[PDB]
RNA sequence: CCUUUACUAUAGCUUUACAUUGUAUUGGAUACUAACUCGCGGGCGAGGACAGUGUAUGGUGGGU
RNA sequence: GAUCAGGGUUAGUCGGGGCCUAAGGAUAAGCCGAAUGGCGAUUCCGAUGGAAGAACCGGUUAAUAUUCCGGUACUGAUAC
RNA sequence: CUACCCUUGGUCAGGUUGAAGCUGGAGGACCGAAUCGGUAAGCGUUGAAAAGCUUUCGAAUGAAC
């Protein structure tokens, strides 16, 4: 059967990528929380 | 910006109060409108966004002194 | 609203005089045309002169 | 520092054994074909006639510890250089 | 002016379509058409504000000249064309100087006629004149509300209005709805009726034709749940109470014209 | 969570008063144009102290 | 198709990209709004579409092949 | 993922019938593969599968996929 995750690299970066996070105040708020935690992976732009 | 340019007046936050004393948040808005003015000293026209209270000051001390007073306190910018 | 009539005006008149009008009559008709000027102390002193 | 090292492999030795003017180097991954022709000609003093290129990403080398410590070798670019017919190069 | 289909299939049994007999050309003018984008009833925020809109055939928009400003320059009717954007037909005009335009096709206007606009133009079918220069009792369409703005009223297929009286700076006009109101005499109108009067005799025949026209199925309120509609709920079929909309607006006589609109000064008799 | 002629509120709609808001004739109407509003083209039209808006106020208000 | 090491992907034309615009997105002048901001062009971005620049058959390696070699073509720049 | 919508692309073996205008070739027309579904029965129920398989069945030029 068709499952929930059907990958598309173009969709992934448009929805969760680094440049989309930086485009809004609430996205930059997410980046600040992940930096303060010390995450090695900041966005999906890192795993690529 | 919904601010008067002569007085600086802006909306204030208050309550609606019913007869049972239920209190709900409300806004008291400014009687704010746009009006065109003839400026005798400069021989021109200007359009200001002022309250009815600002118009009262204009009609007491004159337009020219009102703009000078408004620019000192930082209302016209 | 106190104004200085710089011209002879229908009904209320006798130019160069102290007259009181409603704020709408002065701000919107007399001043924009140029038959009156607002009466401030800094303008009523310039009218205390008559030298006639 | 364009040229990193020549290529001495089984495939390249056979290629040279057929085309005597054909050699292959490892070069910086961000160098273009025009630059590479300049470097091989300014160091071996030859007439380069044609350059072909390919880009290799490095091989991943995932070890295990307490697991999945990823590793990777540096990426490189391969340049296959053809000299003017009648010229050679000696790596010794 | 219509064509009734024979009952070969249950979907064709009750279908009636137009004969397309007034049409003289098959394709539109290149300089007067542009591709037209579809809304699904969504506004600029992306939310669906109007239901039951969606799908249908791709359509190009045609530039219709509702102002008729080329006053004094004669024009000639070249072709009569199909237009998917409106219920009436349209006519292509070549002006004597090189301009081209589309106008709503009046009933009785045919290829090879000459049309004109202006105050010094003959009151003939397809001519645009100010109401001041239009005789009393005439049949007219494409009525301006303001001078210089452009035709707004009486434009649908088969529609017409009659100029009944003159009142100085205003005329009196009876509208298709039965309302009687005063119009400014410097406005403009076109003589005649709007054509394609047999457009109201068509029957789609099947649900599929509605979808070609861009309409989506419409659900009754009594077959929903109370959370979706005030008329919903109940064990078995229920009436749903007083007819009202999703926001609770009475649907059986509530008047919605603003009772202090200024145009009420010009409305002499009302039917709407 | 849902319903309503349960209670108490409330968005919205609607009434009047004050402000915006003036002038004549004869209060309350009629009339005007300069506040204010809309259209054309790049001033001319059409309205007009109404309308719209702020504050206060009565009514309505399972839409919430 | 596991562990370790070595090796292996070759383009003027192929597929992209460089050019163009759709839905939509970001904006300019402006408009709106406790703040954070919301809107807003003929502007820009954005292919799943349009390009007036152009290649096809065969053979060779353990692993590449309109890319290497053979044969036969085509398309831009540039100098005389 | 799913519901609906917008822009831009693609797909639908074979046979039959015979509307408007002997010819003609329409249709939310017929039979039937691909395909989209999911009628009935059997099986599975620490399953091969957190919804399937086999047989059977519906639609298959359209409100289609
Ligand atoms: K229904
Ligand atoms: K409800
Ligand atoms: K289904
Ligand atoms: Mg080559
Ligand atoms: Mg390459
Ligand atoms: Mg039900
Ligand atoms: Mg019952
Ligand atoms: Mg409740
Ligand atoms: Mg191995
Ligand atoms: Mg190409
Ligand atoms: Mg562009
Ligand atoms: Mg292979
Ligand atoms: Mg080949
Ligand atoms: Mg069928
Ligand atoms: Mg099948
Ligand atoms: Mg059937
Ligand atoms: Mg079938």
């Amino acid at each position: 059967m068709k499952r929930t995750y059907q990958p598309s690299n173009r969709k992934r970066l448009n929805k969760h990528g680094f440049r989309s996070r930086m485009a809004t105040a609430n996205g930059r708020r997410v980046l600040a929380a992940r930096r303060a935690k010390g995450r090695a992976k900041l966005t999906v732009s890192d795993e690529f | 910006s919904k601010i008067c340019q002569i007085t600086g007046k802006k909306a204030m936050v208050g309550n609606n109060v019913s007869h049972s004393k239920r209190r709900t948040k409300r806004v008291f808005d400014v009687n704010l409108f746009r009006k065109k003015f003839y400026w005798v000293e400069q021989d021109c026209w200007v359009v200001l966004r002022i309250s009815a209270a600002g118009l009262r000051l204009i009609n007491k001390i004159g337009l020219d002194a009102a703009i000078k007073r408004a620019a000192e306190k930082g209302f016209l910018n | 609203m106190q104004v200085i009539l710089k011209e002879d005006v229908v009904n209320l008149g006798y130019k160069d005089d102290i007259v009181t009008v409603k704020d709408g009559y002065g701000r919107n008709f007399l001043i924009p045309q140029g038959k009156a000027v607002i009466a401030s102390e800094s303008a009523k002193k310039v009218l205390a002169e008559n030298l006639r | 520092g364009i040229i990193i090292k020549p290529i001495i492999s089984e495939k390249m030795t056979a290629v040279t054994e057929k085309m005597s003017e054909r050699y292959g180097f490892r070069v910086s991954p961000n160098a273009n074909k025009i630059e590479i022709k300049k470097a091989v000609e300014a160091m071996y003093n030859v007439k380069v006639e044609d350059v072909n290129t390919m880009r290799y990403d490095g091989k991943r080398k995932n070890r295990y510890t307490s697991g999945l410590i990823r590793g990777k070798e540096a990426s490189f670019k391969k340049a296959i250089v053809t000299l003017k017919k009648g010229e050679t190069i000696d790596f010794f | 002016g219509i064509r009734k289909l024979k009952p070969t299939t249950p979907g064709q049994r009750h279908k009636v379509i137009g004969a397309f007999d007034k049409i003289t050309a098959s394709t539109p003018e290149k300089s007067l058409v542009v591709g037209k984008k579809k809304t699904g009833g969504r506004n600029n925020t992306g939310k669906m504000t109007m239901r039951y809109i969606g799908g249908g055939h791709k359509q190009k928009y045609r530039f219709i000249d509702f102002k008729r400003t080329k006053d004094g320059i004669p024009a000639t009717v070249k072709t009569i064309e199909y237009d998917p954007n409106r219920s009436s037909r349209i006519a292509l005009l070549y002006y004597a100087d090189g301009a081209k335009a589309y106008i709503i096709a009046p009933d009785g206007l045919e290829v090879g006629h000459t049309v004109m606009s202006g105050s010094e133009a003959a009151p003939e079918v397809g001519n645009a004149l100010p109401l001041a220069n239009i005789p009393v009792g005439t049949i007219i369409h494409n009525i301006e509300l303001r001078p210089g703005q452009g035709a707004k009223m009486v434009r649908s297929a088969g529609s017409f209005a009659q100029l009944t009286s003159r009142e100085g700076t205003y005329v009196v006009i009876k509208m298709p709805s039965g309302e009687v109101r005063r119009i400014l005499s410097t406005c403009k109108a076109t003589i005649g009726s709007v054509g394609n009067s047999d457009h109201a005799l068509e029957k789609s025949g099947k649900a599929g034709r509605s979808r070609w026209l861009g309409r989506r199925p419409h659900n009754r309120g009594v077959v929903m749940n109370p959370v979706d509609h005030p008329m919903g709920g109940g064990e078995g079929r229920q009436s749903g109470g007083h007819p009202r909309s999703r926001k609770g607006l009475y649907a059986k006589g509530l008047k919605t014209r603003a009772p202090k609109k200024h145009s009420s000064k010009y409305i002499i008799e009302r039917r709407k």
